[PDB]
């Protein structure tokens, strides 16, 4: 061994072991705790906090030893506590209600001239907690198997002494930097304040910093300014750009803590005044009851005001700012009064209202910035960027409060546990945008998400969770995993299906949330292109629930996403699947199952609360003639079948192995063909049924109703639809002594495929003539109501056939005779 | 039910009403509030400092502030890329240089002049320091994607170029020239046939949605947020003809010539050419819709602002087309004779004819009488 | 040896780019008139446009292409003018048709046929193939009119490039096949003689040509240069240079060191055996640097280069090929296993103490932004606990 | 495994008993005398309840033999280690393991 400080002279060993710790910072880089932990055996915390001294290493290695203890003890926390420093979710507590703009003082006695020290004081904005685990190498591994434990905490270090020693070293760099040595720690003035600045705005992001702390802080960034009621502050000490980098670190960190004040001192003063407004109206309401018919137009006059929605009441009883009468807005003029003066104090704040020493943060930033761009021309186009955002930020104070706002939110105090929970997963998934995906990454997302489906406030709050863009983060993390290996098979499906199962769940939870993810619906469709592979949900499910039972979205729903799904359709209608193909199924050529997903989509898309959106049916069936792929080999020009011997020949090819499956099982056996035929027929009819114009619409005579109508029945011929509505299912039948014969359901000819001709027969072609009523009724639908009825017994009475059956008549044919 | 029915707002409960109130209260009081800094960071910027105590002798003087923020995102519009990612910061910075460009009884002639004055020198703080360039860089690395970073692109080189100045048209002349890049129309051919049009289907599904009315209540719900549909980009489109029209405004022979025939490029795109296919576009769409409306009586306030969209949008492109050939710029003239121009005009003739025989005999829509 | 109208990306490749050829020599660099005689050539192949009467349109060898075949005009319709003849002029002429405005028709001069495109055959339509077969016919149809635009003076050196070193690395590819497996004993090398120095120079040359724009440049220019070689080392991968190097490496590789190289191929050549192999890695190394697409081809086969690792010839070479791979590629990160972690730690253990190993190890870990746990685990448990 | 060998002498009276937690120093090493832990590092005592199974058998079974503040040398097979799977990055697989051990005191 020799003394490290030997890499001073020994230039190969210093380059060797420079690019080992970057090595070491690689390994645990973007929350690899576990890794984290077991550097804290190679380098430990000793040895780091003697390295953080050591006034004579070499700068490659002081800058490496400094970055390898932020990338060990505090890399993910800072990181997880960045990613959520951007919202402001406000709980409405005492210390909030004690939040004012400016200090209680005396020096104006509005909107007082003086600001106070930024990022000191209270602030109630949530944050969630760190959580660290000690570094210990001597404890029972965990029996629980790989992808099952808890993911590793970062490991452990003091906190408070680290504390401590950041700012001592920065009171040291500050005072040498004032002396001007020629012997600067680490070589040089950059490799002096570089890593010291790191640690600092590092502790400052992660908030460990206390009151005093920060003002200690504030008083070596610029000792007059941040006074309290050596001279020489960072801010004018003639340094390097990348120690002037740091130091725009730092005023941002600055600048963000008087912004979060900001919206933390609106929040506390709108819970007052919007009590105040309630306890008015309350007021307003009683008099207006104890008001015996004055007038009864007078009383119609005021009381619209409570028929109306609360948000146009709060905007009707705001809009004053120009002045109103006790007509326009019934608010007293003490009430308006309050708001006026906090209007006028936000102003101040803000810098709007209208020195040779800057006297405020913001002048101190705008001051500092154009002088080093006076001084030199920057060279560093990072330095320049941070230090004209820093400048924007300064001179646009109401904009920057304008734009922040969106992110912020009110809970009372009774959600803050649960709100907290949500954050720590929320935190969590965001985490895992950084890192690929794995099995472990896996489980910990599908955790995530059922932690928040099981959290209260996911339902109550659904304005928040727009607001923290959680279907964005879900949204991604599926879509990353989706093009990853897209051409193969895509792994993880479980997390797909999870993917639906939150985002799939969401659109369902509020009518905004559903706007929020149609928004996305381009974005859904262009990654739905392959799957069927999950056997669960899929992103195709996200594009239908997106617009399921919404007529303002369906009209909105575009046709270049109707065509996008129509050439999926005629592709899946063109080439077998290459999945089933792998598995060994035999080459049909073409793909039923895919093209079932395809044809739901477009059912959704089409048909909307009982009623078709004509303006959809109509694109959609344009656009299946013009590609007649589509509808299958059966529906083919030339050697179309039929529809009636297609689903025969399905009917025998499932009865027929080897033809129907591989030949040689989750689902059991996943995916029968003739099944899957008989499935992609149905759904195919059901959607062109659906599509088919409105009794009112023909009525009416409308021409594109009429021509519509015309080319449906020309599609499907009624002989098709009576003969699969004729075709005899399978009934439960004893035998052997106690033997249930039970047919296979998603195997075979079910009722659902005859309720999708029923469908179709009753929308497009009707049923006027009494003849054909009989006829009907003798052949396909009598011999089915009599089957159903037989299987009222007890053993058959719950078979999923009976079920079936119930089902397909009480929706599809009582129905239709009802209304014959 | 909802007229017996009451929702007061003293019932809601704390929280939600403080959520309710913010959003009121940004949109009321803070978003209205009229803040005018853009002037004064501009001069800030652009005001160096204790360049005599260094005395620099490099004849070279180190840019002031504004020209180091206009080179750094001349630097980033450069930076080779497969496209150009979203910037906050550009559209700001891009919005104030922009508003720092003012172009604000009977004015006095030399009111008029000094208000002229004002501009040019608002204009030169910018041009003398590399916008123009700037402008074009960000245009050609825009791609032909419309969006916010272009349509601040757009105005900025709109607010530096109104008034027809001379010295940025040369400007933008010569760097053309100098880099003999096609990326710039490529991007300009790109984003005019990305430029939407009337959309009669749009229009109708526009109608049905109003059409619906929410039941429960409106605020409380989505109250039918949807935007317009038809012709949503007509700012954007307006914009671009406009910086078209300000290239060549002042009877500039050269840019007349330029946007016809790049002679240096390897390939050349026929700007005059782009512009009437779009005009042809548009009279389509203005002679379908005017067919849906020909046999209603009246109509109605969306129609009418449907028209008054369209027809300011024609009115722009035909003033874009006016100033490209005048002066006269001879061979833009020949390529107008040998273009689709005729249809159109034949086309807006018919349109033109039906639509007065029918607006005049109506005094509610005198305003689109007047527009059109 | 077939003739496509293809319309996707080919539009910027180097197989889309032809040269016309007037029938004479003096002055063969006249503006082009209507109904010219003139032969068509394919730059990258050296293939001329021709009809040959077993198989249609086609394109031939040089050797095979006499004027009665590979003659075509030029036309501004279709009617049946050409009845009037053409002189030659000794100058420039008088120019008549231009890049991009003109619409030409091609004619094959003997026969008459136009250039016209085949009838698209059904199931390439369901395959979904965007290229239609092109041929001559009597009567074609009505847009067969085509639009001559020029290309930069880049795209055209580089395709003559791409012709001509093509050339030459078959030429020795096929001399070490030559004497693949025929020990030459100890006289005759028993083979084609190999293209030593010329295959030298083009490795010298093209290194050049792909050399990295330098650091200390105005960021315009630079971004101009970079845009350069991108486009440069795109055309080369589009025209398979890449497949080409790999395959001489491929076989320069059978042989462990310059001696056993000389066992077959004789001293004169083995002489250049280790300056050939450093040079074809450079190459390598030069044609994929900062190019994603190039980077990600190794994906399929990255046992290829690992599996190279070891070697002492071009050690440096290899691992600067893996540092370009493995900086430019994330498809490769999510596909590195433990055993190819564990051949680049035996570099570590075998060569030394060197830092090139540490940053391909680093670059292992993360790419983007986005970690891979799998590298940094496998890094971990097999780098650090042995100490 | 494990065996214990006295370094400096304890109390010799009392001993740990099961439930009881016990406060102690120790610095690890692999069989070769790589160190791999240590609390002094920290500066700060490791402490852990016999019978709960938080440290490996090898501790469980060598600090119950250790009067209060005894120190010794505890070597541990790898079957009473972390054993074949090895903690890893830190541990390799089938190694022994030696700690240096200081009873302070038990609560």
């Amino acid at each position: 061994c020799m003394d490290i400080l030997e890499l001073s002279e020994r230039l190969d060993l210093q380059r060797f072991h420079s690019h080992t710790l970057s090595l070491y910072r690689s390994v645990c880089a973007l929350g690899n705790n576990r890794v984290a932990h077991a550097l804290c055996s190679h380098v430990d915390q000793a040895q780091l906090l003697h390295a953080l001294e050591d006034a004579r290493l070499p700068g490659p290695l002081r800058a490496g030893y400094y970055d390898l203890l932020i990338s060990i003890h505090l890399e993910s926390a800072c990181r997880s506590r960045r990613s959520m420093l951007s919202e402001y979710i406000v709980p409405l507590t005492p210390e909030t209600r004690a939040i004012t703009l400016f200090p209680p003082g005396r020096s104006a006695e509005d909107g007082p001239r003086r600001h106070g020290l930024p990022g000191v004081g209270v602030t109630t904005s949530l944050r969630p907690p760190h959580h660290f685990s000690p570094p210990c190498f001597v404890v029972a591994l965990p029996a629980a198997g790989a992808t099952e434990a808890p993911a590793r905490l970062s490991p452990a270090i003091p906190l408070e002494a680290l504390r401590d020693k950041a700012l001592r070293m920065l009171g040291e760099a500050v005072r040498d930097g004032g002396q001007h040595a020629r012997d600067p720690v680490g070589g040089s003035v950059e490799f002096q304040f570089v890593p010291v600045l790191k640690l600092v705005s590092t502790l400052l992001v992660m908030g460990v910093f206390s009151d005093e702390d920060v003002k200690q802080i504030l008083k070596m960034i610029e000792p007059e300014v941040f006074r309290e009621e050596l001279e020489e502050g960072l801010l004018q000490m003639k340094l390097p750009e990348s120690v002037k980098l740091q130091m725009c670190h730092l005023l941002e960190y600055f600048c963000d803590q008087e912004l979060q004040h900001r919206v933390e001192s609106l929040a506390a003063f709108a819970e007052c005044y919007v009590d105040k407004m309630q306890g008015n109206q309350r007021g307003r309401y009683g008099l207006l009851m104890k008001a015996f018919t004055m007038s009864a137009a007078e009383t119609a006059r005021r009381t619209r005001e409570f028929r109306s929605p609360p948000q146009e009441q709060i905007n009707m009883l705001l809009h004053f700012k120009n002045g109103a009468d006790e007509e326009e807005c019934p608010l007293p003029e003490e009430i308006r009064q309050e708001l006026v003066n906090f209007h006028q104090d936000l102003l101040a704040h803000c810098g709007i209202q209208l020195e040779h020493k800057p006297q405020s943060l913001q002048e101190l930033v705008s001051h500092t910035v154009v002088r080093w761009a006076q001084e030199d021309f920057v060279q560093s186009p990072e330095l320049v960027r941070a230090m004209f955002s820093l400048l924007h930020r300064q001179y646009d104070g109401l904009g920057e409060l304008l734009r922040a706002l969106p992110r912020a939110y009110t809970i009372s105090v009774s959600s803050v546990e649960d709100t907290m929970s949500l954050l720590e997963c929320l935190g969590q998934i965001r985490s895992l945008l950084i890192v690929q995906m794995g099995p472990q990454e896996e489980n910990l997302m599908i955790q995530s998400i059922g932690n928040i489906m099981n959290n209260k406030v996911f339902y109550q709050h659904p304005n928040l969770m727009r607001a923290l863009g959680m279907h964005e983060t879900v949204m991604e993390v599926m879509v990353n995993v989706l093009g990853g290996g897209e051409s193969k098979e895509i792994r993880f499906p479980k997390m797909v299906t999870s993917c639906c199962r939150f985002l799939c769940y969401f659109c369902r939870i509020s009518r905004q949330n559903q706007r929020s993810m149609f928004d996305h619906l381009s974005y859904l469709l262009e990654n739905s292109g392959i799957g069927l592979g999950m056997q669960g949900s899929t992103p195709l499910d996200v594009a239908a629930a997106s617009v399921i039972d919404n007529n303002e979205l369906a009209l909105a729903l575009q046709e270049q996403d109707l065509e996008k799904v129509v050439s999926y359709l005629a592709g899946c209608g063109l080439q077998s699947c290459p999945m089933l193909l792998a598995k060994g199924y035999p080459d049909i050529g073409w793909n039923p199952c895919g093209g079932e997903r395809y044809l739901d989509f477009l059912r959704f898309a089409v048909f909307v609360n009982g009623e078709s959106v004509e303006e959809n049916a109509n694109v959609v069936v344009r656009l299946l003639i013009r590609k007649p792929e589509c509808f299958g080999p059966a529906l083919r020009g030339e050697g179309g079948s039929g529809l009636l011997a297609a689903i025969e020949e399905a009917i025998r090819i499932s009865e027929d192995p080897a033809r129907d499956g591989p030949g040689v099982p989750p689902e059991e056996n996943r995916v029968h063909l003739g099944h899957a035929i008989m499935s992609f027929y149905a759904a195919l009819i059901d959607l062109l049924g659906r599509c088919a114009p409105e009794t009112h619409l023909i009525q009416a005579g409308k021409g594109e109703a009429l021509r519509i109508r015309a080319i449906l029945r020309s599609l499907v011929p009624l002989d098709d639809l009576v003969g699969i509505i004729s075709l005899p299912l399978q009934i439960p039948t004893l035998g052997k002594d106690g033997a249930l014969v039970q047919p296979k359901m998603s195997a075979s000819f079910v009722p659902d495929h005859k309720a999708s001709m029923v469908l179709f027969l009753d929308r497009v072609y009707g049923i006027e003539n009494q003849d054909f009523l009989l006829h009907v009724l003798d052949v396909g639908f009598l011999p089915d109501m009599r089957a159903a009825a037989s299987l009222d017994t007890a053993t058959f009475s719950t078979t999923e056939m009976a079920l079936a059956l119930n089902r397909y008549l009480c929706l599809a044919v009582l129905p239709l005779i009802t209304k014959c | 039910v909802a007229c017996f029915r009451m929702t007061p707002l003293y019932n809601l409960p704390t929280h939600r009403a403080c959520n309710m109130f913010l959003e009121s209260y940004k949109a009321s009081w803070i978003l209205t509030e009229d803040h005018s800094f853009e002037d004064r960071m501009i001069d800030d910027l652009s005001k160096a400092g204790e360049q005599e105590e260094e005395e620099e002798e490099v004849e070279e003087k180190k840019p002031d502030p504004l020209h180091q923020l206009v080179l750094h995102f001349s630097r980033t519009a450069l930076t080779e890329k497969s496209k150009l990612d979203e910037d906050y910061l550009y559209m700001a910075y891009a919005d104030i240089m922009a508003k720092s460009c003012h172009l604000e009884v009977e004015v006095s002639f030399e009111e008029k002049e000094m208000e002229k004055q004002r501009l040019l020198y608002q204009q030169s703080r910018l041009h003398n320091r590399g916008a123009a360039e700037m402008v074009l860089q960000m245009i050609s690395a825009c791609k032909g994607e419309t969006g916010a970073m272009v349509s601040s692109t757009l105005k900025l080189g709109i607010s530096i170029l109104n008034g027809g100045n001379a010295e940025v048209q040369q400007k933008m002349l010569d760097y053309l020239k100098d880099k003999k890049e096609v990326g710039f129309f490529q991007s300009i051919q790109a984003l005019m046939q990305t430029c939407s049009v009337l959309d009669l289907n749009a229009f109708e599904r526009q109608n049905k949605a109003e059409g619906l009315g929410m039941v429960n209540e409106d605020g409380t719900v989505i109250n039918r947020q949807n935007g317009e549909k038809v012709m949503a980009d007509d700012e954007f489109t307006q914009d671009l003809f406009r910086f078209l029209q300000l290239l060549c405004e002042g009877h500039n022979n050269d840019f007349q010539n330029y946007l016809r025939t790049q002679t240096g490029n390897t390939t050349t795109i026929n700007i005059i050419i782009c512009t009437v296919d779009y005009l042809l576009r548009l009279q389509e769409s203005i002679s379908d819709f005017y067919w849906y409306y020909s046999g209603k009586d009246v109509i109605e306030e969306q129609g009418k602002r449907n028209f008054s969209k369209a027809m300011s949008v024609a009115k722009q492109v035909f003033n874009s087309l006016t100033e490209y050939i005048q002066g006269p710029c001879t061979g833009n003239q020949q390529s107008l004779a040998h273009s689709r121009l005729w249809d159109a005009v034949v086309g807006f003739l018919h349109v033109f004819a039906h639509m007065m025989m029918k607006l005049a005999q109506d005094s509610s829509q005198i305003e689109l009488l007047k527009e059109l | 040896r077939l003739v496509y109208y293809e319309g996707g990306p080919v539009c910027t490749h180097a197989r889309s780019l032809w040269r016309l050829e007037p029938l004479r020599i003096s002055w063969s660099g006249s503006h082009l008139r209507w109904g010219q005689p003139l032969r068509i050539r394919h730059v990258t192949t050296g293939r001329y446009l021709g009809l040959t009467e077993d198989q249609g349109l086609v394109v031939v060898d040089a050797s095979k292409a006499h004027t009665k075949a590979t003659s075509f005009c030029f036309r501004i319709s279709k009617e049946k003018l050409d009845v009037a003849p053409k002189r030659d002029v000794e100058g420039m002429g008088p120019p008549e048709i231009k890049y991009g405005e003109s619409l030409c028709f091609v004619q094959h001069v003997a026969s008459g046929l136009w250039l016209t495109y085949a009838a698209p055959d059904p199931k390439a339509l369901r395959l979904g193939v965007l290229k239609k077969k092109a041929m001559l016919h009597q009567e074609g149809h009505m847009d067969d009119a085509l639009s001559l635009t020029r290309c930069q003076q880049e795209e055209s050196q580089a395709a003559r490039m791409i012709y001509s070193t093509a050339g030459l690395y078959n030429q020795f590819i096929k001399g070490l096949d030559s004497f693949s497996g025929k020990p030459r004993g100890s006289g005759p090398p028993a083979g084609s003689a190999l293209p030593i120095e010329g295959v030298i120079l083009s490795l010298q040359d093209l290194i050049g040509y792909f050399e990295p724009p330098s650091e200390e440049l105005q960021h315009e220019e630079k971004q101009t240069k970079l845009r350069s070689l991108r486009n440069r080392q795109s055309l080369f991968q589009e025209e398979g240079m890449l497949s080409l190097v790999l395959n001489c490496i491929d076989r320069l590789n059978v042989y462990t060191t310059a001696a056993h190289f000389a066992e077959f191929a004789g001293e004169e050549a083995a002489e250049s055996w280790k300056e050939i192999v450093n040079l074809l890695y450079e190459l390598l190394a030069s044609l994929i640097r900062g190019n994603r697409t190039n980077c990600a081809l190794f994906s399929t086969n990255l046992d290829w280069l690992v599996s190279k690792l070891d070697r002492l010839e071009a050690s440096s070479g290899i691992l600067e090929v893996l540092y370009c791979v493995l900086i430019e590629s994330p498809e490769v990160l999510n596909i590195i296993q433990e055993n190819h972690i564990k051949s680049i730690i035996s570099l570590l253990d075998k060569h030394g103490r060197n830092h090139k190993v540490l940053d391909v190890l680093c670059s292992l870990c993360v790419c983007n932004g986005v970690a891979v746990r799998s590298n940094q685990d496998l890094i971990t448990e097999n780098l650090l606990p042995g100490r | 495994g494990v065996q214990v060998e006295t370094i400096s002498p304890g109390d010799g009276r009392t001993f740990p008993k099961r439930g009881q937690t016990c406060v102690v120093h120790y610095t690890g090493m692999l069989e070769d005398g790589k160190k791999f832990d240590s609390s002094r590092d920290r500066n700060k005592p490791f402490k852990f309840t016999l019978g709960k199974q938080e440290v490996i058998r090898g501790w469980e079974e060598g600090v119950a033999q250790m009067s209060v503040g005894q120190r010794a040398k505890l070597i541990i097979s790898s079957d009473y280690a972390y054993g074949a799977t090895g903690h890893p990055g830190i541990i390799p697989p089938h190694a022994t393991l030696v700690f240096d051990v200081e009873l302070l005191k038990l609560e």
